[PDB]
């Protein structure tokens, strides 16, 4: 195998009215909160114009108030981008319920690219709506005495 | 505890000479091992009822034959029975090995399937990224399964696997990073993969309710002696690289835990009786001063000392608990002194002591 | 549902009912036959305990 | 098998009946018998020795499906 690279482009994801865009580059997050969405990314090759696809390119939520996390996977269609509407009313069984901020992570890598790239590109609030332990104690509540 | 005698199924005999450490230490703790090939016609487990092998090992990936009385119902009986089953598959699974998974309810993936991860890899790898490195931070942290020590990072290459999210019993040891999602090496994708996020368990076990410990490792190579020796240093830039691999330490205690020496419990005599007196007598009247007492013994190597018991609970239940205690340590037995509530009926006193890697004890009198 | 049980009638029969089986075959999940008469008067059923390995048993 | 023994009775050559009693030697509970006529050197005597023992066969499998053999 040869080596390869990765590059993102255009990215300016925008949050969708039932529709304003912003834009953000690949060093750092995007400032602001954007409640639902849909970022585009092109996913270019470096130092000679062209258009990859990764093996791998999930994208993630992370929720700080309960530690869980959600993984979903951006597929392209013949536009040369990518595209994660979220419709915030499907999807339900995904998302038992609703937590104020997540963490949105962008993990992609591939065999013959030499860096995998993952950092946030924007906060994202979405608002969309034991077995074995010591069990507590209990206590016999006597009748009163006449 | 149970017996020594253990029987060792190999996919080539091969493995006997590749897999040195692991097992000169597992002989060096008195077990007896009888290696046999996977596709021997002439093995059986069980003759009239015996169950001739105390405890199973099988290191064979890509078997579909595996003998005489060997089956998938055979080795379900034979954990019914108290046995102590430890599975190794590497890319190779096999459909009953598979099969088997399923019956515990540890799902393995297609044959051709590996968990691959391309931010935690080590430079030892040369390959399409699937000499995982994984973390003991993502761990499950009980002394009893994996040790009282420190470890070092640790590093496999097999396949993943799901946990059943029905099953109680289930338990995951060493689940992968968040960047692992164990698909096909080497082809797009285009379904959801098999447990894309941390969920990729890696190495699972199951703890029957007749206490039979059941260990479903991916990856035969993780216990071969070219990974206990092999120095790690991940791929990401300037990671430290650390002398000892720290998977030897990991390797023993988890056949410390599945072959009963590490974590075991026993329930002695119990006694109850009125407060002021020595024997049981039938029929207890309504608020009646009662003592409870019950020995358990740990087996600590094979010395059976009393057990610490810092939080072991004691239900006086009719159809749910009417009373819930806990249990001061006293003289070696367990006993407190209450009162019935004015309630009458029959009545059931209740210990449960379900613990992360201790051996699950229930007794009611 | 196979055991004859009169004459000119087909097999899967109840005689207090006069009928015909609805479901000839079926597996009992959580129930074991401990015992049954002679004539199919009583019959007395062994409830399982929860499955070995944790499975589900519907 | 000297514990599980239910009876033990000593014939002669054609119909007769003999007599044992229990001894004890100093064990295996000897017993002795009183033949009807003793034999001086050089004599043969045949003597029938019938003993029954229970609880003696086990069975093995211990444990046996509707629809298997002992
Ligand atoms: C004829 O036959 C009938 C059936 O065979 C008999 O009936 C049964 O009778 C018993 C006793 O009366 C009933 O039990 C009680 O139900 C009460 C109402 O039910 C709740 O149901 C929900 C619970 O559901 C599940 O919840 C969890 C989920 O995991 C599960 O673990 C649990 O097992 C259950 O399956 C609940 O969500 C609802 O909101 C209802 O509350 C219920 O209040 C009773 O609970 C008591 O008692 C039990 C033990 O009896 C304790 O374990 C509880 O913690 C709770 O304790 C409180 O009361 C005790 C005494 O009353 C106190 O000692 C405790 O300290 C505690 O006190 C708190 O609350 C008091 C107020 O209630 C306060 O004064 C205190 O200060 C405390 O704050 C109990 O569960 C059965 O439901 C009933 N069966 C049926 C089918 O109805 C009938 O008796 C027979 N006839 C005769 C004449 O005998």
């Amino acid at each position: 195998k040869i080596s390869t690279e990765v590059g993102i482009t255009n990215v300016d994801l925008s949050t969708v009215d039932k529709p304003k865009t912003t834009r953000v580059t690949y060093p750092a997050k995007a400032k602001g909160t954007f409640i639902a969405f849909a970022l585009f990314f092109q996913l270019v090759d470096v130092n000679t114009g062209a258009e990859l696809t990764p093996h791998q390119t999930f994208v993630r939520l992370h929720n700080q108030k309960t530690g869980q996390e959600v993984v979903f996977v951006a597929e392209p269609d013949n536009k040369n981008v990518y595209k994660f509407e979220l419709d915030t009313s499907e999807r339900k069984i995904e998302f038992d319920s609703a937590s104020g901020t997540y963490t949105l992570y962008l993990i992609i890598g591939d065999a013959t690219l030499k860096n995998p790239i993952l950092w946030n590109v924007a906060d994202v609030v979405i608002k969309f709506p034991n077995l074995f332990t010591p069990k507590q104690e209990i206590q016999h509540l006597f009748r009163e005495p006449e | 505890a149970s017996g020594p005698r253990t029987l060792v199924l190999l996919d080539n005999l091969n493995v006997r000479e590749t897999h040195s450490l692991f097992f000169r230490s597992l002989k060096d703790r008195g077990f007896e091992l009888t290696f046999k090939t996977a596709d021997d016609p002439s093995l059986s487990l069980i003759k009239y009822g015996e169950f001739l092998y105390d405890n199973l090992i099988i290191f064979s990936p890509s078997v579909e034959d595996f003998g005489g009385n060997i089956n998938v119902e055979t080795i379900s009986a034979f954990i019914d029975g108290g046995g102590s089953v430890l599975v190794a598959a590497s890319s190779d699974i096999g459909d009953p090995l598979r099969e088997l998974g399923s019956e515990c309810g540890i799902e393995f993936d297609e044959e051709k399937t590996a968990v691959i991860d391309h931010h935690n890899y080590d430079i030892s790898d040369l390959g399409q990224h699937t000499l995982i490195v994984a973390d003991t931070e993502n761990l499950l942290k009980a002394p009893t399964i994996v040790g009282k020590s420190s470890l070092n990072p640790i590093l496999f290459r097999g396949v993943g696997m799901v946990a059943d999210p029905d099953n109680p019993l289930v338990l995951d040891i060493l689940t992968g990073s968040s960047t692992s999602y164990s698909f096909f090496p080497d082809k797009p994708i285009t379904q959801y993969p098999h447990a894309v996020g941390k969920n990729t368990l890696l190495i699972a076990g199951l703890q029957a309710r007749n206490n039979a410990r059941v260990i479903f490792s991916g990856s035969l190579d993780f216990f071969s002696d070219s990974f206990f020796n092999s120095a790690v240093q991940k791929a990401a830039p300037g990671s430290q690289r650390y002398s000892q691999t720290g998977n030897y330490e990991l390797a023993v205690a988890l056949s410390r835990w599945v072959f009963k020496e590490e974590g075991v419990l026993r329930v002695g005599p119990v006694s109850h009786h009125r407060v002021g007196e020595t024997a049981p007598p039938n029929a207890y009247t309504v608020t009646d001063l009662v003592e409870y007492s019950i020995v358990i013994q740990q087996l600590s190597n094979g010395k059976w000392v009393p057990f610490d018991g810092d939080d072991i609970q004691l239900e006086f239940v009719r159809i749910d608990p009417f009373v819930r205690t806990f249990l001061k340590k006293k003289g070696g037995k367990y006993s407190v002194q209450f009162k019935l509530p004015d309630v009458y009926g029959v009545f059931q006193f209740k210990v449960d002591y379900n613990r992360l890697g201790y051996t699950h004890l229930y007794s009611s009198t | 549902g196979q055991v004859y049980t009169e004459a000119k009638r087909p097999p899967g029969f109840d005689r207090v009912r006069n009928a015909e089986i609805g479901n000839k075959d079926f597996e009992l999940d959580v129930l074991e036959e401990a015992y049954t008469t002679e004539h199919w008067l009583v019959r007395i059923y062994k409830v399982k305990d929860l499955d070995n390995r944790g499975l589900s048993r519907t | 098998l000297e514990a599980r023994l239910a009876h033990l009775g000593v014939q002669v050559k054609g119909e007769d009946e003999e007599e044992n009693n229990l001894e004890v030697r100093e064990s295996g509970r000897f017993f002795t018998v009183k033949l009807p006529v003793a034999l001086d050197p050089g004599a043969k005597i045949s003597v029938i020795v019938e003993t029954v023992y229970t609880h003696v066969l086990h069975p093995y499998p211990t444990q046996i499906t509707q629809s298997e053999k002992q």
